[PDB]
């Protein structure tokens, strides 16, 4: 198997600048192992199925899985909690990853779970161990996710003027929490919502913000270009942000931000801090994450629908291969400030913080 | 009696002493509204300075480095403030301390000309925008050090502070050109380095000064000459202005008439506008950090413009 | 008469500790007020407060909450009181607490009677003067009468009502 | 030249609004403006501008703000002459030296300026080169290639 597999996936290094990127993806139970708990599943299947899911509300629910997994889990008394736990997690992540590549959000996330498992002492008792955890997930909840979000919002809109016009992309749970928040505390204002295929994400975007009464307007991203006259500040928030400063988010985020530095208008990027990370890219090809490229076809304004499109057979015709990346990275130069928990950054400032937290 | 309008204080230090700026004035008020005071509590100490400062604050229009300067002072004291055991540890810690603060900072102009210098080379040209007694002490410095170099002094509308600057060279023997501030670009290739004052560092690195420093980063940049600004750390402010432009606008700033139907019916240095359109005018421009070259303070040079933030942050506690 | 203090102490002593709800953080700390002394104002520095893992704390999580301090120093001239937590013993916290509802129920009691500051001289006070507290003996009040040894209320007109309320057990 | 107090007196005159921005603040006003419009004392054979001393000042300004700038010109203004830098120009008095001392230690204040003859030393005028001029405006039409206005150019001198 793996084994095997290692070398079709080294295999694929070749001409396609994407040869890299693995398209691999497990979307049913099919053949499923047995060590992998109920609501482990349940997750996997909203990883591979939901179209709208936050990178924090994945963190969250990733973690409030994490905790029944190890309030169920019965260690061996054979042996101790602290052995034989990680490697039960282990096999955890193997299928949640094999479901849809683990974000940055989540991979810190368990890369500190993991953390903790290897200092707690022997002494306590399996029982003990457990409600210990149990705690410091809830808190790096609280304090890494729910509450730096909370600080952001005020924060961000600490910077909203009256008479602004402002624009989001492709729905960033966190930039709406601000938007609803701003307009709460009476900032007279308005929002652009720029939108893109495949699957609109941005439609939801205007959904919240219109059933919260925000003046806002609505055009594809092919229509930069037409509407960043009006635009007078840039909202984004992002999938993670890199250590030399770029910002990590979805597709047309570059766009975003490249033709609104060209209108002399400012990119804030809203991130909490535990999205950073130590990684660092050049191009936007080397890391990134695939979607189906059949989502392509569908012609009109709808995602499932009923749309023959004239490249269904893409897969069966020579030299025609549909692609569509979902994350892109945006040099420094066009984000003139990050707004984290720690209050507005330069994004260049990043690995500081990172190197903050790891004095533990 | 007591302590009375500590902006006296503040305003015979300025009399007492002219060469020292405004921030270290208040700074030596505050000490001495401490020292003159009896609070019996923590919190009437730092209810008093907070009014002290504010009324400071107040008093001056809202002057930026003042209003920094005061700022980083109290989370100073504040910081490893603590009680225990007794209470005059309390004034005794503050006072100590914040005597130590003043010796700190009186003495940073000092430490910036001694990092500045060296980049004045033998023979250099440099150019300046007005009058800023960081730049004149790296200046003076290079030249008490026996080095031959020229340089260029913008008029500095509408502060005008350029005739000053070119003087405060003169008096110390070095080569002056006044150049008005419609003509830095044309110098640009004949200077080798670009020196300015600060009057306040914010949080992206930026640079806010008097209304022309971001036009001659500008040049500079495009000339492909360095640009090289003089700050004291206590001009670190808690600000991040988005764009070049979101400052804080004691006046309204740059509007227009509404001009109804009434008909009202090459060197000429008396065609000024008025003194009531050019307080239209506005007074500081912000310059952004890809412009500076190198950030100059008593702390060091500093490049990063990443680490300009990690040492600010360092400064309010 | 229409919100009245807790305790017989007008403020506390030193060494003391107090539930406390805080109002606001400022450069140079903590506005808060004392629960158990109508709300009355109070400080606490930064060092002093709660530890942090920030570079600059800005979770205000606290903002809103009642926490628990100890008393540094008053200044009963001018209303200036500076606390501390840090150095609130963390078993000592929840004996406040733990203590605090007692005294909470005892004036959500009164304030429904109330609508006050002379019923503290009439029962509570002098009852906690009685015996340890007014909760420790308080569901002995409903078991007992030589409670009232030396008791002048006002009148029996609204006690006979409230010994009736002393049910609520 | 101070010329300002006179451009806004022949507009205001004319029922239109008037803002006298200082020379040193021209960048502050950009972000405000959407075009800039300068007229032009000559035009060179690399499409450049010779006008007042402070055109190339803002013609920076509105290429890094993305603002078009636009400049007038009359066909009787193109000259015959190429400069290779922005300071490729003749000087009628020598300008922009500097003095030699020797051992002799001898807000708003408007009337701190210099003097006649320290302005004097200083340019009387200023090139901006073609990349930063979105178009010309003559009467053979609007021109912005800048090689079109050498063809037009060459046509002339003849």
């Amino acid at each position: 198997d793996a084994n095997l597999q290692e070398k079709k996936i080294f295999e694929e290094k070749q001409v396609s600048i994407f040869s890299h990127l693995d398209w691999r993806r497990r979307r049913t139970t099919e053949n499923i192992p047995k060590d992998i708990h109920p609501a482990v599943i349940r997750l996997g299947l909203k990883l591979a199925n939901y179209k709208i899911f936050g990178s924090n509300q994945r963190c969250i629910d990733l973690l409030k899985t994490f905790k029944i997994v190890i309030q169920d889990y019965q260690t061996p008394y054979g042996t101790t909690l602290s052995r034989h736990l990680t490697t039960h997690i282990n096999s955890q992540i193997a299928y949640l990853v094999s479901t849809r590549p683990l974000s940055i959000s989540m991979g810190n996330a368990i890369r500190f779970l993991k953390l903790e498992i290897s200092v707690l002492d022997i002494d306590l008792t399996d029982d003990e161990g457990k409600e210990l955890l149990l705690e410091k997930i809830d808190s790096y909840i609280r304090d890494r996710i729910i509450i730096a979000g909370q600080v952001i919002v005020q924060a961000a809109t600490e910077k909203i003027q009256d008479g602004d016009v402002i624009l989001t992309y492709l729905h960033s749970s966190t930039v709406n929490d601000v938007l609803i928040h701003a307009k709460n505390v009476g900032k007279k204002f308005r929002v652009v919502v720029v939108d893109s295929r495949p699957e609109f994400e941005g439609r939801v975007c205007l959904k919240l913000l219109t059933e919260h009464g925000i003046e806002c307007t609505y055009v594809m991203i092919s229509a930069l270009s037409y509407i960043m006259q009006e635009v007078t500040k840039i909202f984004l928030g992002g999938h993670a942000m890199l250590s030399n400063g770029a910002l990590y988010s979805r597709a047309g985020t570059s766009l975003i931000s490249l033709l609104g530095h060209e209108s002399n208008v400012p990119v804030i990027a809203c991130c909490e801090s535990y999205k950073f990370t130590e990684r660092i890219q050049l191009d936007s090809l080397v890391y990134n994450e695939l979607a189906p490229g059949d989502q392509l076809v569908n012609m009109g304004v709808d995602d499932f629908e009923e749309k023959p499109g004239v490249l269904a057979n893409w897969k069966s015709v020579k030299n025609l291969k549909l692609l569509s990346l979902k994350y892109d990275v945006t040099p420094p130069r066009l984000i003139t400030v990050c707004v984290c928990e720690m209050g507005l950054l330069p994004s260049t400032s990043v690995p500081a913080i990172i190197n903050e937290f790891k004095q533990v | 009696q007591g302590e009375f309008d500590i902006v006296q204080v503040y305003k015979k230090f300025l009399q007492d002493d002219p060469e020292i700026t405004m921030p270290v004035a208040a700074i030596e008020a505050l000490v001495q509204l401490l020292s003159r005071s009896q609070a019996k509590t923590i919190s009437e100490f730092m209810d008093i300075l907070q009014n002290g400062s504010n009324t400071l604050k107040e008093g001056v229009q809202n002057n930026i480095s003042l209003s920094a300067g005061c700022d980083i002072f109290q989370r100073f004291v504040t910081r490893s403030l603590h009680d225990v055991g007794d209470f005059e540890q309390c004034k005794r810690h503050l006072v100590e301390n914040g005597k130590l603060f003043i010796q700190r900072a009186r003495a940073c102009r000092q430490r910036i000309a001694h990092l500045g210098y060296p980049l004045i080379r033998d023979g250099s040209v440099i150019l300046t925008h007005g009058f800023s007694r960081g730049v004149a002490a790296v200046l003076l410095a290079a030249a008490k050090r026996h080095v031959r170099f020229k340089v260029f002094v913008t008029e500095s509308r509408p502060s005008g502070s350029g005739c000053l600057m070119t003087r405060t060279l003169k008096n110390a023997c070095i080569p002056t050109c006044m150049v008005l501030d419609s003509a830095v670009s044309f110098t640009m290739n004949r200077v080798d380095l670009v020196l300015v004052g600060a009057e306040g560092v914010v949080e992206n690195g930026g640079l806010i000064n008097q209304i022309g420093t971001f036009q001659l980063a500008v040049f500079a940049k495009h000339a492909h000459k360095p640009f090289y600004a003089v700050a004291e750390s206590h001009k670190f402010v808690r600000m991040f202005p988005l764009s070049q432009y979101d400052i804080p606008f004691s006046r309204p700033i740059l509007e227009f008439d509404d001009p109804s139907p009434e008909t009202v019916h090459a060197i000429h240095n008396e065609l000024i506008m008025n003194e009531e359109q050019i307080r239209n005018n506005p007074t500081l421009d912000v310059t952004p950090p890809e412009f500076v070259s190198g950030l100059i303070t008593d702390l060091g040079i500093i490049d990063s413009k990443s680490g300009v933030s990690e040492e600010l942050i360092k400064l309010y506690l | 008469t229409s919100h009245c203090r807790f305790y017989e102490n007008k403020y506390p002593e030193i060494d003391d500790i107090v539930m406390v709800n805080v109002q606001q953080i400022a450069e140079m700390g903590a506005y808060v007020k004392l629960l158990e002394y109508d709300n009355i104002e109070g400080m606490i520095l930064l060092s002093e407060l709660s530890r942090r893992r920030i570079r600059s704390i800005q979770k205000l999580i606290r903002v809103g909450k009642n926490d628990v301090a100890v008393v540094l120093r008053v200044d009963k001239e001018k209303g200036y009181i500076d606390l501390s937590k840090r150095r609130v013993s963390s078993e000592d916290i929840i004996k406040c607490e733990e203590k605090y509802q007692k005294s909470k129920t005892v004036h959500s009691i009164l304030r429904y009677c109330a609508e006050l500051e002379e019923l503290y001289k009439t029962i509570a006070w002098p009852l906690s003067r009685k015996f340890g507290h007014a909760y420790e003996a308080f569901k002995l009040s409903i078991i007992d009468e030589t409670v009232w040894e030396g008791i002048e209320p006002p009148s029996k007109d609204v006690l006979d009502e409230l010994k009736n309320y002393i049910s609520k057990r």
